[PDB]
């Protein structure tokens, strides 16, 4: 599959 | 030219999506907002006034509190926003709100591309995360029996030769795919395989 990214947002 | 919003929600049904799917729609996608359940859509970059432009698919797992987003060319959002005028921030900020307890959610997205630069099937390729998001919500990117049947190249090489015959294997193994899982598809194959060519943005 595809690589990936994960971030951390906060509202 | 493409996929229309009729094609793509027969399909996402004929891959077991239905109970999960939000349906589909423009750049106002509210979010994930009812319940903290497992969900999907897939959404244009565009209002529907523009008569729309790229599709994208978004999942929610209640497990991770992770909304992935998928874009068969693995834009970046700053990338998104350049070329289809396309954020989806508010989006963020009202599911975070609606859905987690300590308004914070984890953003999951691709850096990799499947599709090629002058290809029409980015709805497709769409219906296909889905299915790999549906039966596989904790690792839906790679690594399971779906995505594993595509290769992912870095989006910075998108419009290099070397990476052509890849970007067409993968077009090749998304209507192998479809057609094994979709009747709808099968029914429609010709119309749709020529309107969302490898090749199509050059043949307009
Ligand atoms: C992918 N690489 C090629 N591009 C497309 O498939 C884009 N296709 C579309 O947007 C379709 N449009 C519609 O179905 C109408 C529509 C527009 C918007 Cl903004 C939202 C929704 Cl839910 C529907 C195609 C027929 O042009």
């Amino acid at each position: 599959g595809v690589k990936s990214l994960k971030r951390r947002r906060c509202y | 030219s493409g996929s229309s919003e009729q094609e793509l929600a027969a399909i996402v049904r004929d891959l077991g999506c239905g109970p999960y799917f939000l349906g589909t729609h423009d750049k106002r996608f509210p979010g994930f907002l009812a319940g903290n359940k497992l969900a999907c859509a897939i959404v244009n970059t565009a209002g529907r006034e523009t008569g729309g432009v790229h599709w994208l698919a978004f999942g929610w797992n209640p497990r991770s509190r992770t909304c992935y987003m998928f874009d068969p060319f693995g834009f970046s959002d700053r990338r998104l926003k350049q070329i289809y005028s396309f954020e989806y921030e508010a989006m963020l900020r009202r599911s975070a709100l609606a859905l987690s307890p300590d308004r914070c959610l984890s953003l999951e997205q691709s850096t990799q591309t499947v599709q090629g630069p002058d290809s029409a099937a980015c709805g497709l390729f769409c219906c296909m995360f889905l299915h790999a998001f549906v039966h596989w919500p904790d690792r839906p990117m790679d690594g399971n029996p779906t995505m594993n049947l595509l290769t992912g190249v870095p989006n910075g090489m998108l419009q290099s030769p070397q990476v052509l015959p890849t970007l067409r294997r993968n077009q090749e193994k998304l209507y192998r795919f479809l057609a094994h899982h979709s009747p709808y598809f099968r029914s429609h194959r010709a119309a749709i395989e020529h309107a969302t060519a490898f090749d199509k943005m050059k043949q307009l």
